[PDB]
C-alpha cells in the first residue's frame, strides 16, 4: 500500500526480485516483469501457485483460478491471468499511469555495482530513482562483508598491539583504515560487546595497532568480530531546495567581529540570506576556524556540527575548547570525544555524527568532508535535520569515499555524490581565503595544479619540501605493500640528514608504512586517513605510481599536510614534472 | 600545593593533615589479589599512586578517617565517573568525587575517596591466613583500633596460642559483628550490580573495613537488569575466617540483636 | 510476604484429623484424580479460614524486557487449590508478540501496582486500588 517508486501512484505491489521490495503500479510493475527477470512480484497475497506441490511462481505464466493463483497445470476449468494488458490485476487497477523511467529502474535493479558506469547511473539519475538506487547499494554492500573471519585477541602486547589471530580458514581481514569492528567478552556463560575499534597494520609482523572508542582495558579472548548493520528505506532527497533570502532569516548580525575569522566573516553574511552555502575548502585551511567563527559570529543561532566519523568532530572539538564555550555544547556519541553533554538536542553547540544523532531541527548545521559523504548519508541526513541554513564543508579534490565495490572505472570527484556534483557545476558559494596551513612550496603546487590557483601562497617558499627521483622496484602479497629497495632508498636519505627522524612515513598502503616502521622506525599515517593530521617535517613514498596512488587530489590532500618540509619519494614523472619541488638524487 | 589540600576536602569539615607530601603520592605496603595474564596471586605488594590525607577530628586527635586521593589517566577519569553515576544509591557505595587540578600545566585529573579504612579486607584476610609471631604487627593494629583489646595484652605470652590461653577466643569473639555487616553489604552490592547492567569481579582488596566499595576501573555495561556479578573468589577466600571469628552468633538471638534474648526452640 | 503456609496446614490436619485414613495433598495439583481433588479441596476450604487474607491471589514477578522493567503475573494462590505456579516464563526478552502483548494487557498486574492505595468504608468486601482520581 502506497505510491509506486516509477510512478508515484498509489499501489500494493513489490517486486520479489528486487531485495528492497519497491512499490510498482500495475503498468509500472508489469514494465518491470518484462523489462527484467523481475518475475517475482509481492503484494496483500504472494503471486505464486498455491497450489499442492507447485512450485511456479512467474505472474505471466499464472492465472486466476478461482480464489487461488494458478498455473495451467493446477488451474480449475475458469481461470484468469493476472499479468496481462500491460497492467498486472490488483489495487486501483484503473489508475495506473505507467512511467518513462523504466529502463533506468531495471538496471539500477539488475548492476551489480562493479562498473562505474553503475556509479555514473547512481550519481545521475532521478530523485527518487537515485534514492532507491543508494538503498540497494547500500543494502549491497552490507550483504557482502559478511563472509570474513573473527578476530580473536591473542597475545595482547602494550597498549597498542593486540597481535590478533584469525580462524583459519575464513577470514580476509582489510586492517587498513577505517574498518569496524566489534570486539565481544565472554563472561561466564553470557557473552556482551565491548565496542567498536578499527584496527591498523602496525610495527613488523603482527603488532597490529588498533583505536577506537569505549575507553577500557583489553584483554586475551575478547574476539573481534567485523560489524554489520541493517538498511533503512530514505525518505528526504540528497539535498534540500535552495532558495536566496533577502535579509537574514531567523538570525541577528553578530556585535563583534573576531579578527582571526574576518576572513570568514566576509563569508559569514551570505550563509544567512540562502537556504545552504556550499564551500570549496581547501585541506586543512581553518576549516575549523570557519565552524567556530562562525558559532562566535551567531552566538544566538543553534549550530549541530555533525561529520561522518568522530575523528572528524576530533578538531571540532579541538577547536571549541579552543574557543567555544564549554556550557553551550552538546557531543553526542552513542553506546570518542565526550567533553560536553552526550545525546542532547537542546543545545546551542551541537557535536555528533551521522550514524547516532536522531531527529531534530537547528538554524544551521555544519557538515565536513561532503567529499567522505554518500548520497545515501546525504539524504539520511536530511532526513533528520530540517535546519534553517546548511553548510557543506569540503572539497571534492580532497579525498574520495572508499566504494570498495567500485571495481571497474573511476568515480569522478563530481560524482563522488550530489553535494560534490554542484561543487564543480555551482562551484563553491564561499571560499577560505588564508591558507592557514601550508607555505607557498606546497600551496603554489597545489593550487596550480587542481585548485586554479585559487589558494594564495601563504609563507615563504620552504625549499626543503625535497622531490625524490626514482624508478620502481615494488613488490607485493596477500594484501600488503612492500618496497624494499624504497625503504632502503629512504633509509639512506635519512642518514643524511638526521633531522628527519621525526618525519612521519606516509603510504599508500600502511603494511608498507609498516615494513618502513620495522626498518625506519617512523610512525605510519594512511593517505586516506590523513586530514587532520598534520606535521611539520613528513616523509613519504609513493610505493605504487597506480591511479590509487597517484591521482592529483590524493596527493594534494596528503601533501597539504607538510607545514614545512615534505620528503616525497615518488616513481612517476606526471607530478614530478608538474611539482616546482626542491628535486633531488636517488640514495 | 595548599591550594590543592583546600580543593580535596570538600565539604565535609576540614580537618585534614597530609600523611603524604602534598602532591607527592606516598607508597604503603599491603595485600593484594590481582590476577591479569602476565601475573596471578594473592600476596603483598606495594601500593604507589596514593596521596593519603588522615582526617582527625575536634581537638586535634587522629582517627580511622583517610581521604584517599589518585590520580590517573584521562579515559580512566570519565570511565569511572560514569559508572559511578550509575551506581550512586546503594549504601554499600563509598562516597566519591571527581575533579581535576592543575598542579603544574597539566590538566591532570583527580578522584577522591572519603571516609575510608586504614586496613581493606584483604589485610585482615592475609593477617590471619599467613601468621608469623615475628611479624604481626598489622593484626595487633587492627584488635586495638576497634577496641577488641587493650594493648597491655600483648605482654602475657602465647596470647597468640590456641592451647595456651583459651582466652584468645574471646578475643576473635568481638570481630564477627564486622563481618556479618561486611557480607550483608557485599549482597546489597551486588543486587545493585545486577539491577544496573554491570559486569565485573570482586575482591577483598576493594572493600573496607565497614563495608564500602570502590574500584570500579574494570566494570562494563550491558542491558540493565542484566549484569552478573562474581563472587567465588571473594567468598572462598573469606571462607575460613568466618567460624574463626564467629560470625554467625547473633543469628541465634531473638531478632538478630546483640541486647536480646535466645531464641527459644521447642524441644 | 509470607504466601506458602503448607507446614501450617500439614500441622493443624495433624492435630485435628490424625486417623483419618487417607493421603492429603495440602497443594492439589499433586492429586491423582478428581476423586482426590474434591478430597483435598474440603480440607483445604477448612483451612484457609484461619491465614491472613491478603495473602490470596495473584502472585508478580518483576521481569526485564530489552532492559525494561515489568511487573507480571507468575501463579495464584487459590483458598482451595493451594498453591499454583506457571511453568513456561520467560524472564528476558527483546519484543513482544501479539500474544503476549494480549496476555499482558489482560492482566491485573500493572493496573493495580500503577493505581493508588483505596480504602472503601461503604462495602464491606475486601478493596484493591483505584485507578483514576476520582
Ligand atoms: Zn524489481
Ligand atoms: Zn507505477
Ligand atoms: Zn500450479
Ligand atoms: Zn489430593
Amino acid at each position: 500500500v502506497g505510491a509506486c517508486v516509477l510512478c508515484n501512484s498509489q499501489t500494493s505491489l513489490r517486486c520479489g526480485a528486487c531485495i528492497r521490495r519497491p512499490f510498482l503500479c500495475c503498468k509500472c510493475c508489469y514494465d518491470h516483469v518484462i523489462s527484467t527477470s523481475h518475475k517475482l512480484v509481492l503484494s496483500v497475497n504472494p503471486y505464486v501457485c498455491n497450489a499442492p506441490g507447485c512450485d511456479v511462481t512467474d505472474v505471466t505464466q499464472l492465472y486466476l483460478g478461482g480464489m487461488s493463483y494458478y498455473c495451467k497445470s493446477h488451474k480449475p476449468p475458469i481461470s484468469f491471468p493476472l499479468c496481462a494488458n500491460g497492467q498486472v490485476f490488483g489495487l486501483y487497477k484503473n489508475t495506473c499511469v505507467g512511467s518513462d523511467n523504466v529502463t533506468d529502474f531495471n538496471a539500477i535493479a539488475t548492476c551489480d555495482w562493479t562498473n562505474a558506469g553503475d556509479y555514473i547511473l547512481a550519481n545521475t539519475c532521478t530523485e527518487r530513482l537515485k534514492l532507491f538506487a543508494a538503498e540497494t547499494l547500500k543494502a549491497t554492500e552490507e550483504t557482502f562483508k559478511l563472509s570474513y573471519g573473527i578476530a580473536t585477541v591473542r597475545e595482547v602486547l602494550s597498549d597498542r598491539e593486540l597481535h590478533l589471530s584469525w580462524e583459519v580458514g575464513k577470514p580476509r581481514p582489510p586492517l587498513n583504515r577505517n574498518y569496524v569492528f566489534t570486539g565481544y567478552r565472554v563472561t561466564k556463560n553470557s557473552k556482551v560487546q565491548i565496542g567498536e575499534y578499527t584496527f591498523e597494520k602496525g610495527d613488523y609482523g603482527d603488532a597490529v595497532v588498533y583505536r577506537g572508542t569505549t575507553t577500557y582495558k583489553l584483554n586475551v579472548g575478547d574476539y573481534f568480530v567485523l560489524t554489520s548493520h541493517t538498511v533503512m528505506p530514505l525518505s528526504a532527497p540528497t539535498l534540500v531546495p535552495q532558495e536566496h533570502y533577502v535579509r537574514i532569516t531567523g538570525l541577528y548580525p553578530t556585535l563583534n567581529i573576531s579578527d582571526e575569522f574576518s576572513s570568514n566573516v566576509a563569508n559569514y553574511q551570505k550563509v544567512g540570506m540562502q537556504k545552504y552555502s556550499t564551500l570549496q575548502g581547501p585541506p586543512g585551511t581553518g576549516k575549523s576556524h570557519f565552524a567556530i567563527g562562525l558559532a562566535l559570529y551567531y552566538p544566538s543561532a543553534r549550530i549541530v556540527y555533525t561529520a561522518c566519523s568522530h575523528a572528524a568532530v576530533d578538531a571540532l572539538c579541538e577547536k571549541a575548547l579552543k574557543y567555544l564555550p564549554i556550557d553551550k555544547c552538546s557531543r553526542i556519541i552513542p553506546a570518542c570525544f565526550d567533553k560536553f553533554k552526550v545525546n542532547s538536542t537542546l543545545e546551542q553547540y551541537v557535536f555528533c555524527t551521522v550514524n547516532a544523532l536522531p531527529e531534530t531541527t537547528a538554524d544551521i548545521v555544519v557538515f565536513d568532508e561532503i567529499s567522505m559523504a554518500t548520497n545515501y548519508d546525504l539524504s539520511v541526513v536530511n532526513a533528520r535535520l530540517r535546519a534553517k541554513h546548511y553548510v557543506y564543508i569540503g572539497d571534492p579534490a580532497q579525498l574520495p569515499a572508499p566504494r570498495t565495490l567500485l571495481t571497474k572505472g573511476t568515480l569522478e570527484p563530481e560524482y563522488f555524490n550530489s553535494v560534490c556534483r554542484l561543487m564543480k557545476t555551482i562551484g563553491p558559494d564561499m571560499f577560505l581565503g588564508t591558507c592557514r596551513r601550508c607555505p607557498a612550496e606546497i600551496v603554489d603546487t597545489v593550487s596550480a595544479l587542481v585548485y586554479d590557483n585559487k589558494l594564495k601562497a601563504h609563507k615563504d617558499k620552504s625549499a626543503q619540501c625535497f622531490k625524490m627521483f626514482y624508478k620502481g622496484v615494488i613488490t607485493h602479497d596477500v594484501s600488503s605493500a612492500i618496497n624494499r629497495p624504497q625503504i632502503g632508498v629512504v633509509r639512506e636519505f635519512l642518514t643524511r640528514n638526521p633531522a628527519w627522524r621525526k618525519a612521519v612515513f606516509i603510504s599508500p598502503y600502511n603494511s608498507q608504512n609498516a615494513v618502513a616502521s620495522k626498518i625506519l622506525g617512523l610512525p605510519t599515517q594512511t593517505v586516506d586517513s590523513s586530514q587532520g593530521s598534520e606535521y611539520d617535517y613528513v616523509i613519504f613514498t609513493q610505493t605504487t605510481e597506480t591511479a590509487h596512488s597517484c591521482n592529483v587530489n590524493r596527493f594534494n590532500v596528503a601533501i597539504t599536510r607538510a607545514k614545512v618540509g615534505i620528503l616525497c619519494i615518488m616513481s612517476d614523472r606526471d607530478l614530478y614534472d608538474k611539482l616546482q619541488f626542491t628535486s633531488l638524487e636517488i640514495p | 600545593a595548599q591550594s590543592f589540600l583546600n580543593r580535596v576536602c570538600g565539604v565535609s569539615a576540614a580537618r585534614l593533615t597530609p600523611c603524604g607530601t602534598g602532591t607527592s603520592t606516598d607508597v604503603v605496603y599491603r595485600a593484594f589479589d590481582i590476577y591479569n595474564d602476565k601475573v596471578a596471586g594473592f600476596a603483598k605488594f606495594l601500593k604507589t599512586n596514593c596521596c593519603r590525607f588522615q582526617e582527625k577530628d575536634e581537638d586535634d586527635n587522629l582517627i580511622d578517617s583517610y581521604f584517599v586521593v589518585k590520580r590517573h589517566t584521562f579515559s580512566n577519569y570519565q570511565h569511572e565517573e560514569t559508572i559511578y553515576n550509575l551506581l550512586k544509591d546503594c549504601p554499600a557505595v563509598a562516597k566519591h568525587d571527581f575533579f581535576k587540578f592543575r598542579i603544574d600545566g597539566d590538566m591532570v585529573p583527580h578522584i577522591s575517596r572519603q571516609r575510608l579504612t586504614k586496613y581493606t579486607m584483604a589485610d585482615l584476610v592475609y593477617a590471619l591466613r599467613h601468621f608469623d609471631e615475628g611479624n604481626c604487627d598489622t593484626l595487633k593494629e587492627i584488635l586495638v583500633t576497634y577496641n577488641c583489646c587493650d594493648d597491655d595484652y600483648f605482654n602475657k605470652k602465647d596470647w597468640y596460642d590456641f592451647v595456651e590461653n583459651p582466652d584468645i577466643l574471646r578475643v576473635y569473639a568481638n570481630l564477627g559483628e564486622r563481618v556479618r555487616q561486611a557480607l550483608l553489604k557485599t549482597v546489597q552490592f551486588c543486587d545493585a550490580m545486577r539491577n544496573a547492567g554491570i559486569v565485573g569481579v570482586l575482591t577483598l582488596d576493594n572493600q573496607d573495613l565497614n563495608g564500602n566499595w570502590y574500584d570500579f576501573g574494570d566494570f562494563i555495561q550491558t542491558t540493565p537488569g542484566s549484569g552478573v556479578p562474581v563472587v567465588d573468589s571473594y567468598y572462598s577466600l573469606l571462607m575460613p575466617i568466618l567460624t574463626l571469628t564467629r560470625a554467625l552468633t547473633a543469628e541465634s538471638h531473638v531478632d538478630t540483636d546483640l541486647t536480646k534474648p535466645y531464641i527459644k526452640w521447642d524441644l | 510476604l509470607k504466601y506458602d503456609f503448607t507446614e501450617e496446614r500439614l500441622k493443624l490436619f495433624d492435630r485435628y484429623f490424625k486417623y483419618w485414613d487417607q493421603t492429603y495433598h495440602p497443594n492439589c495439583v499433586n492429586c491423582l484424580d478428581d476423586r482426590c481433588i474434591l478430597h483435598c479441596a474440603n480440607f483445604n476450604v477448612l483451612f484457609s479460614t484461619v491465614f491472613p487474607p491478603t495473602s490470596f491471589g495473584p502472585l508478580v514477578r518483576k521481569i526485564f524486557v530489552d532492559g525494561v522493567p515489568f511487573v507480571v503475573s507468575t501463579g495464584y494462590h487459590f483458598r482451595e487449590l493451594g498453591v499454583v505456579h506457571n511453568q513456561d516464563v520467560n524472564l528476558h526478552s527483546s519484543r513482544l508478540s501479539f500474544k503476549e502483548l494480549l496476555v499482558y494487557a489482560a492482566d491485573p498486574a500493572m493496573h493495580a501496582a500503577s493505581g493508588n492505595l483505596l480504602l472503601d468504608k461503604r462495602t464491606t468486601c475486601f478493596s484493591v486500588a483505584a485507578l483514576t482520581n476520582n
